[PDB]
């Protein structure tokens, strides 16, 4: 086993090709659950990403 | 199914190649199984099929 330490890549989420890879920092594409929450708290609609 | 790694994109793939056709398929069902249970465990559900 490997623990990764200030690491941020969404590239080391599948384990087809990292077998056992574990992480004490989330990942970049984790962000994107912290948009969800200030799009319904400040009312927004109608995005383009 | 089991747990082993790609099973997430095995299954994925079995519903858009069921769909839209006029033979029909009927999906019977879903099995996530877990070796790590016991032999007798999975002999409780596997027969649900």
């Amino acid at each position: 086993p490997v623990l990764g330490l200030t690491t941020r890549m969404s590239i080391y989420s599948d384990k087809s090709i990292h077998l056992s890879f574990l992480r004490t920092v989330p990942p970049y594409s984790h962000q994107s659950s912290v948009w969800f929450e200030m799009m319904r708290v400040y009312s927004w609609n109608h995005i383009i990403l | 199914t089991t747990r082993a790694p790609g099973h997430r994109a095995f299954l994925s793939y079995i519903e858009v190649l069921t769909d839209g056709s006029l033979v029909g398929w009927e999906h019977r069902g879903a099995l996530t199984l877990d070796p790590g249970a016991g032999e007798a465990v999975l002999s409780a559900q596997l027969r649900s099929v």
